[PDB]
C-alpha cells in the first residue's frame, strides 16, 4: 500500500521498461488511472497492477 | 502560468529558402521552472561584434 511523494495507491510495484521524460511524475493509462511511477529517492520506473 | 514557465525546443533540417515545411515538430519540455512573476512583454537578444 504505497505512498510516493503524496501519491497514494495500493498495487504490485515492479520494475518496468517504460521510459519517462525527466520532468514527468506519473505515468498513466487510457483510464487516467495511475499506471507507472518514478521512485523519487532513486529515479526508476515502477509499474503498478 | 501556474508558477511554471516551461521551455520547449527542437532542431530540424530545412532545405527551403526561408519559410516552414508541412512537417510536424514535436517539442519536449526542457525545464519546468518556478517562475511565478508574469511578463508584460519581451524582445529577443543578439550577438554582434
Amino acid at each position: 500500500n504505497f505512498n510516493f511523494n503524496g501519491l497514494t495507491g495500493t498495487g504490485v510495484l515492479t520494475e518496468s521498461n517504460k521510459k519517462f521524460l525527466p520532468f514527468q511524475q506519473f505515468g498513466r493509462d487510457i483510464a487516467d488511472t495511475t499506471d507507472a511511477v518514478r521512485d523519487p529517492q532513486t529515479l526508476e520506473i515502477l509499474d503498478i497492477t | 502560468i501556474d508558477g511554471y514557465f516551461k521551455i520547449y525546443s527542437k532542431h530540424t533540417p530545412i532545405n527551403l529558402v526561408r519559410d516552414l515545411p508541412q512537417g510536424f515538430s514535436a517539442l519536449e519540455p526542457l525545464v519546468d521552472l518556478p517562475i511565478g512573476i508574469n511578463i508584460t512583454r519581451f524582445q529577443t537578444l543578439l550577438a554582434l561584434h
